[PDB]
């Protein structure tokens, strides 16, 4: 369960199609709407390329331009962007890429380390009790230091 | 002393969770300490087949021992005699866990009467997990229908037999309270 | 929970789309049948990375049917609840003995026996919300719901969310 207990589908050694090992990647809400829409830019990019020869409204206004994009029966990816912007907190991917530069710098299982990125807390009680993964994998300390560095990017756009 | 307590300790569970009778072969292992069997058959009128499995209540619940006297007798035939040995300190032993695990028992059907578990479809003959049940639901409903009756579900193991185990549980304390202190007594010198 | 994944796929071209660009339909079929659905074994599948760089090898035909078979290796982001985990949500509908917060693309139910005591149901209001000591949750209200069951059918991941813990509730 919620205790680093993944099935084979979701392993460390997540070989990519090239044939290799790699590291199981995971996504939390500090890039997943970040890489969404950038990945739809692609999509539109190819889309009038071949054909050649707040946050709030920046998500659902081109949600819907890219739904002219994309096939626009996956109303419900329009629901997870949603989902996102009500509860993704990041912005300027540099920010969100130092914040994971600093959970690589954590020694912490990507996992847990999207674990932290995904939730939005005070204290590193709150996290323990949220996330029982995250109650001793580094001073208690240090998980509200890196709590409060978020609160500090903790700013709504 | 303390021992003769023991004596007394095992007919707590002799005369309450057993027969009459069943004190009356526990009382001939006090009445003599080598107890033939073949003696305590008459000195009850029980039949070989009455009298046998009340040794074996005493030597199951580790209350009694039936030690093989085996002796040669004047004419050199086969004697054997079920001496019913007074095992007083492995007794505690039965006694003992025997009061530990029933007042688990009857708190188990309390908690499992607080804490629903399951459905069921009593139309369709159904019960259903809760999982199962999240499967029927429909978001313009707000009780998971079913699947051969397209019908709501009711909710198991709810809270109407709750209050029937508390005075079981009561009962137990109350019925075993006689024996818990008296294990304890006994325990006081560890023989 | 999301996840940056490569999966693969065996999509079968009807020979009537034998043209030289059959990788236009092939793609295109792809796309059209991979982003956003559900899998009991990944979840739901949200969008695909790379649309250029997808190994598209090389057909077999069957030997009857002869429709060609291809074996599509793409790489492309998952989204996949799992038991225990905390996250946020919004009510849709009501129920009577819960009331089903919607995560995102999937939709969580939380049950009567979920919830805490205090939080009990009001049938007669407009929508039908649930109330506790401190907290009236309704259909928009924030929940930061916790996924306690995950059903893995293929095609249709179920959730079962409760709040009777701390942190739970309004967000
Ligand atoms: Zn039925």
């Amino acid at each position: 369960a919620a205790t680093l207990q993944l099935g084979q589908e979701f392993q460390l050694k997540q070989i990519n199609h090239q044939g290799e090992e790699e590291e199981l990647i995971a996504l939390n809400l500090s890039e997943a709407r970040l890489v969404i829409k950038e990945a739809l830019v692609e999509r539109r990019r190819a889309f009038k390329r071949s054909q050649k020869k707040t946050r709030e409204k920046e998500l659902e206004s081109i949600d819907v331009l890219l739904e002219q994009t994309t096939g626009g029966n996956n109303k419900d990816l329009k629901n997870t962007m949603q989902y996102l912007t009500n509860f993704s907190r990041f912005r300027d991917q540099e920010t969100v890429g130092a914040v994971i530069q600093l959970l690589k710098s954590t020694g912490l299982h990507p996992f847990e380390v999207a674990q932290l990125g995904s939730l939005a807390c005070d204290t590193a009680d709150e996290a323990k009790t949220l996330i029982p993964s995250l109650n001793n994998k580094i001073s208690d300390d240090e998980l509200e230091r890196i709590l409060k560095e978020l609160s500090n990017l903790e700013t709504l756009y | 002393p303390i021992d003769d307590i023991v004596k007394n300790l095992l007919k707590f569970v002799v005369r309450g969770f057993y027969g009459g009778s069943f004190v009356l072969v526990l009382d001939a292992i006090l009445f003599h300490s080598v107890l033939a069997e073949d003696d305590l058959k008459q000195l009850l009128s029980i039949n070989k087949t009455e009298l046998g499995p009340l040794i074996a209540r005493l030597r199951s619940d580790r209350l009694i021992s039936i030690h093989k006297q085996r002796e040669y007798p004047p004419n050199s035939k086969s004697v054997e005699r079920v001496y019913y040995y007074v095992k007083y300190p492995h007794a505690i032993d039965a006694i003992k866990w025997k009061v530990h695990q029933v007042v688990q028992r009857l708190k188990d059907d309390l908690d499992k009467n607080s804490e629903p578990n399951g459905y069921m479809c009593p139309i369709c003959l159904t019960k259903y997990t809760q999982l199962e049940a999240v499967q029927l639901l429909n978001f313009d409903r707000t009780e998971f229908l079913c699947s051969l009756c397209d019908e709501p579900l009711v909710e198991d193991d709810s809270g109407k037999k709750n209050k029937e185990k508390q005075d079981k549980l009561n009962r137990l304390m109350d019925q075993i309270q006689p024996i818990i202190d008296s294990l304890k007594k006994i325990d006081d010198s560890r023989i | 929970m999301f996840f940056i994944k490569d999966l693969s796929l065996n999509i079968t071209l009807h020979p009537s789309f034998f043209g030289p660009r059959m990788k236009q339909y092939l793609k295109t079929k792809l796309l059209e049948e991979v982003e956003g659905s559900c899998t009991g074994k990944f979840g739901y599948i949200l969008c695909v990375l790379d649309y250029d760089n997808i190994d598209i090898q090389r057909g077999r035909i069957l030997p009857t049917d002869g429709s060609a078979e291809f074996n599509v290796k793409y790489r492309a982001v998952v989204f996949k609840p799992f038991k225990g985990e905390v996250v946020d949500g919004t009510v849709v509908s009501c129920s009577q003995h819960g009331f089903e917060v919607q995560v995102g693309p999937m939709k969580v139910f939380v049950t009567k026996h979920l919830m805490p005591q205090d939080l009990t149901f009001n049938a007669g209001s407009n929508p039908p919300s649930y109330q506790s000591s401190e907290d009236v949750i309704t259909i928009k209200s924030r929940i930061r719901v916790k996924i306690e069951g995950c059903i893995s059918q293929v095609s249709s991941i179920h959730a079962i969310g409760s709040i009777k813990e701390d942190y739970l509730g309004a967000i």
